[PDB]
């Protein structure tokens, strides 16, 4: 009586738990499952801006080679206008 | 200083897709990185019907790398312009695949516009006719031009500005 | 070996059953968060996505600039060039 009420308690709780354990292995999937979402949208994100970056350096980076280009340029003709604008006094003189 | 209009070009290489907004926009000055970046953009104040609106367009080499930005320009368009060379018939073709691939991105209340374009040499494999029948079975616009004339080029953006900015008085 | 055994069995099926139930109790609220994540994690992806043109837009104008005025900057000059040689142009003769 006693004994057998414990012996079914037993029973009636070993079982509680395996349905515990059930409830676990699941809430532990559905998890590492929704993990692996917000891992792709963090995944995401970042290859975007590794681009972002990416493009702002290499835009800049050209767009200075250009403007270097331009100046390099733009100084070889004020040494050949210094030139001229000095022999238009050897012209003067 | 006024009122918005985001276009792009969609279209492969060999069009002419860059050629055309160089001679589109009168700038010797401004650079040109689709080269070596794979892409530029450009702005360009036009008007008709007084209308003072500036067009910013995004030419791009399609080329793998920045895909996933190139990608968002289609999700702004506020008009889109599909391009093709009709001495590459190659080129005809992939257009109902462009197609498709704005549909899926580009918020579809986009205007869109059919283009065939280096109607210059007469290796003219293709016939204004055949380009207004994709044009028809897609539901949009069609035009053609050579930058080697300057003639419609112009037309080309005009056309896409009214369409676009009549599709805004509807509201 | 018997009945003691199995009552203390049970009082330790008793214990992992509190255990389990709580540990379940624990991942429950686990997702609540991993999910309150997950779902930011995809918006600003989304923001981001978005933002980009915008962003390099600016990018790309100011490039322009640069290298546009540094062209002209030169231009000019290249002008001034001209001229001095048709001003010494004159002189000479």
């Amino acid at each position: 009586s006693n004994y057998n009420q414990l012996k079914e308690d037993y029973n009636t709780l070993k079982r509680e738990l395996s349905d515990r354990d059930d409830e676990v292995k699941r809430l532990r999937e559905d998890i590492a499952k929704e993990n692996e979402l917000r891992t792709k949208a963090e995944e995401e994100a970042d290859k975007l801006n590794k681009e972002v970056e990416d493009l702002t350096a290499s835009l800049f980076d050209e767009a200075n080679n250009m403007v270097a280009d331009a100046r390099k340029e733009k100084y070889a003709i004020e040494i050949l206008n210094k030139r001229l604008t000095e022999q238009l006094r050897e012209k003067d003189t | 200083g006024s009122s918005i209009m985001k276009i792009l070009l969609i279209g492969d290489s060999g069009v002419g897709k860059s050629c055309l907004l160089v001679r589109f926009v009168e700038d010797k000055f401004n650079p040109s990185f689709i080269t070596t970046i794979g892409i530029d953009f450009k702005i360009k104040t036009v008007d008709i019907n007084g209308k003072k609106v500036k067009l910013q367009l995004w030419d791009t080499a399609g080329q793998e790398r920045f895909r996933t930005i190139t990608t968002a320009y289609y999700r702004g368009a506020m008009g889109i312009i599909l391009v093709y060379d009709v001495t590459d018939e190659r080129t005809f073709t992939n257009i109902k695949q462009w197609f498709k691939t704005v549909n899926e991105h580009a918020n579809d209340e986009a205007q869109l516009l059919l283009v065939g374009n280096k109607s210059d040499m007469e290796t003219r494999v293709v016939t204004a006719d055949q380009g207004e029948a994709l044009a028809k079975e897609l539901g949009i616009p069609f035009i053609e031009s050579s930058a080697k004339n300057d003639d419609n080029v112009n037309e080309i953006f005009f056309t896409l500005a009214k369409l676009i900015q009549e599709k805004i008085d509807s509201n």
